[PDB]
RNA sequence: GUGAAGAGGGAAACAACCCAGACCGCCAGCUAAGGUCCCAAAGUCAUGGUUAAGUGGGAAACGAUGUGGGAAGGCCCAGACAGCCGAGUCGGCCUGCGCGGAAGAU
RNA sequence: GAUGUCGGCUCAUCACAUCCUGGGGCUGAAGUAGGUCCCAAGGGUAUGGCUGUUCGCCAUUUAAAGUGGUACGCGAGCUGG
RNA sequence: GCUGAAAGCAUCUAAGCACGAAACUUGCCCCGAGAUGAGUUCUCCCUGACCCUUUAAGGGUCCUGAAGGAACGUUGAAGAC
């Protein structure tokens, strides 16, 4: 015989619909980043994609701990000699609150074309409504 | 103001008080024995 | 803790409403309402108020030290209330009040006017003195303190705002 | 590959990878890491009657 | 508030009775005709859009002849765009013309600069010329240097070299307003402005 | 003792450091150094303590009512300390973990 | 079995132990004008006589004529004292 | 600086509240949906028959050729091409 390998055409996947108020940032990221990758399912191949689609909602009121609310530094470069910038945490959730989430998943998946893949599987709100109820998706509790 | 590292009381009206991370030295009596470590 | 275990005697004519972490106060000069810290419990026995630690925290007594001095002061200003005085020294220098602004003249080449915020009252029994009165402790000690930021007494002479029971050291050249 | 998937079928029944291998030490089964993988994957009623066995041994 | 669309005809000068000469430039601004309105609950933004001049018949397009069909209005030589503040109103087919600069002080014009093609760093960046003597071999108008040695070991992004020079949108703020004629459909302001004549012009209430 | 003339695992990468000496094949099992939230295989294990500095994840002489533990002292219901009447308050010693002193060139 | 070494010209880019402009505390700070320490890198920051000079002295200006790193920046970009 | 306990006093700080610079984020001017996360709005054009096969986002024959675009010519205060 041989061992069991999936394939990308016949795989099942399903939505399902997150809430992070009050949550810690890292330890819901953890959970995110599991079930982007498929982790929880017996039938995991490293080189395909076995995940499911998640909806995140309220995401302007994820929380940290410490003093982490003013003390947290984002940097990026331009590109330009001279073009280094920065960000904190509060003017990140006052600015672009989705992104702070985002780029916390980003780091945890792997880096190449399937984890971009698996990327494109988040979907990430700052208020408390979505537009995909023709998905139907079920409600999870982390 | 003197900025320094060894800070004390030089009389009997000096007091010595932490605010926000810093030892400080303020005094009553004289404007020339305030302190500040650092 | 010392401060903390003395209660707080709540006279005829005042009115007390406890909502969880709310307090009001009404009385003849007003109404005033504050939130506590999250580790104070405070009771209502008969005619006083009483202050505690709660458990699970390791700052309880300090907490309400802090809130049994903040409510005496409310209670004291919801009957009597507060007052400042003070007082201009100096060459050339007016105090003047029209409704509640303040026009000052004070050696500048334009003259100051100040507003005053929402329940304080100000009076000038002479060009040179000025009384401000009110309910709020911290409203008022902030407003006489804006008041002399303006010109600060200065150490040759004494020239400036001053509070009026102030001692002003003065040197020489 | 084979202890991954193994992980992955026991926690689904309520236990991890350690406390099952444990387990079936305890009861004396000798069955190995790729027969194990694939009934994980290929009977799943087999796979919850080793996990009581394992279970009973370790209570 | 909302500006206009006009043509650039010159430049002459105005005499005053003091004795003072004027340097003006002349702008032809006709009557600007609404296409087209934009508000919050259909697109996202409150805007307006606007027509001028005139076009022949046998160059207009299909898609273009139904758009003008739409609002009412006669087919012209291009379209135009302006935001909207709070408190304002317009409707589809109106027209406006320059008396609303009647009391306006103070303009900003914006237009294409003419063009001068691939340009050295001499007239592109006032750089300095070498020695044209004591012994210069064959670089008189050259660059120079354009970095250093093994480190970096590159060159730096935005170095200013040898290119393209002219031909692009420029703006030119805070010009009085010297005549308003709308009998005429005239404008007289103060100064130069950028291209050549007969290019398109659009003309603004001063922002400072 | 190792490299030279020595492969495999750990220390991010890293001849000479730690574990260990490759005759050939296998889609079997147990361990060493080092490890078990995700990149990435395995405890978001159990019981009692300490830290609030992101210390952990760079550095001294010296300075300070940060705060955990231990053994002795002076005063005090015959009224102590502070301020202007009713239970505690003073200063040394030994020891655990933190704070300042702390400025560089894509 | 080769990585061209001082000075000048053209073109620059970073640090902060800050020369000017901005904000403060103490003064043996009356005012004008000064001394010393703390915060701050946005922008700005001479022309000639002598000598191969970098330096340096002298003449006359300026709010000011900062200190250092980049193969003591830069010859498949120029010169050759 | 205001109000305020631990520490019956005092204390800008531990809980709360107010000021404070050419440095930071905006306000001024230019590029910008290859922003593969490839967005929005207005208008315009196309309304026939059959066959085969391994039966499916399948292959072929006849009739039809729109909105628009490109090519050519006379050329520009646009330009190395």
């Amino acid at each position: 015989m041989k061992t069991f390998t999936a394939k990308p055409e016949t795989v099942k996947r399903d939505w399902y619909v997150v809430d992070a108020t009050g949550k810690t940032l890292g330890r819901l990221a953890t959970e995110l980043a599991r079930r982007l990758r498929g982790k929880h399912k017996a039938e995991y191949t490293p080189h395909v994609d076995t995940g499911d689609y998640i909806i995140v909602l309220n995401a302007d009121k994820v929380a940290v701990t410490g003093n982490k609310r003013t003390d947290k530094v984002y940097y990026h470069h331009t590109g330009h000699i001279g073009g280094i910038k920065q960000a904190t945490f509060e003017e990140m959730i006052a600015r672009r609150p989705e992104r702070v989430i985002e780029i916390a998943v980003k780091g945890m998946l792997p880096k190449g074309p399937l984890g971009r893949a698996m990327f494109r599987k988040l979907k990430v709100y700052a208020g408390n409504e979505h537009n995909h109820a023709a998905q139907q998706p079920q409600v999870l509790d982390i | 103001m003197k900025v320094r590292a060894s800070v004390k009381k030089l009389c009997r009206n000096c007091k010595i008080v932490k605010r926000d991370g810093v030892i400080r030295v303020i005094c009553s009596a004289e404007p020339k024995h305030k302190q500040r470590q650092g | 803790s010392r401060v903390a275990k003395a209660p707080v005697v709540v006279p005829a004519g005042v009115d007390v409403k406890i909502n969880g972490q709310v307090i009001t106060i009404k009385g003849k000069n007003g109404e005033l309402t504050r939130t506590l810290n999250d580790a104070v419990e405070v009771k209502h026995a008969d005619n006083t108020l009483t202050f505690g630690p709660r458990d699970g925290y390791a700052d309880g007594w300090a907490q309400a030290g802090t809130a049994r001095a903040l409510l005496n002061s409310m209670v004291i200003g919801v009957t009597e209330g507060f007052t400042k005085k003070l007082q201009l020294v100096g060459v050339g220098y007016r105090a003047a009040v029209k409704g509640n602004v303040i026009n000052l003249s004070l050696g500048f080449s334009h003259p100051v006017d100040h507003q005053l915020p929402a329940g304080i009252t100000a009076e000038c029994p002479t060009q040179t003195e000025i009384v401000l009165k009110g309910a709020d402790k911290q409203v008022i000690g902030q407003v006489a303190a804006d008041l002399r930021a303006y010109r600060r007494p200065e150490p040759y002479k004494g020239k400036g705002v001053r509070y009026a029971d102030e001692v002003v050291r003065t040197k020489e050249a | 590959l084979w202890i991954a998937r193994i992980n992955a079928a026991a926690r689904q029944n309520g236990i991890s990878y350690s406390k099952f291998i444990n387990g079936l030490k305890k009861a004396s089964v000798e069955i190995d890491r790729k027969i194990l993988a694939d009934i994980a994957v290929f009977d799943k009623v087999a796979f919850t009657a080793l996990v009581e066995k394992a279970k009973a041994a370790l209570a | 508030m909302i500006g206009l669309v006009g043509k650039k005809v010159g430049m002459t000068r105005i005499f005053t009775e003091d004795g003072v000469s004027i340097p003006v430039t002349v702008i032809e601004v006709e009557a600007n005709r609404v296409t087209q309105v934009k508000d919050l609950a259909n697109d996202g933004y409150r805007a307006i859009q606007v027509t001028t001049g005139a076009k022949k018949a046998n160059r207009v397009t299909k898609p273009e002849a139904g758009h003008f069909a739409k609002a009412g209005v006669e087919a012209g030589r291009g379209l135009w765009e302006f935001r909207l503040a709070e408190g304002e109103e317009f409707t589809v087919g109106q027209s406006i013309s320059v008396e609303l600069f009647a009391d306006v002080k103070k303009v900003d014009v914006t237009g294409t600069s003419k063009g001068k093609g691939f340009a050295g760093t001499v007239k592109r960046w006032n750089f300095r010329t070498q020695d044209a003597t004591h012994g210069n071999s064959l670089s008189h108008r050259v660059p120079g240097s354009i970095g250093q040695n093994q480190t970096p070991g590159k060159v730096f992004k935005g170095k200013k070299m040898a290119g393209q020079m002219g031909n692009e949108r420029v703006t030119v703020q805070s010009l009085d307003v010297v005549r308003v004629d709308a009998e005429r459909n005239l404008l007289l302001v103060k100064g130069a402005v950028p291209g050549a004549t007969g290019s398109d012009l659009i003309v603004k209430p001063a922002v400072k």
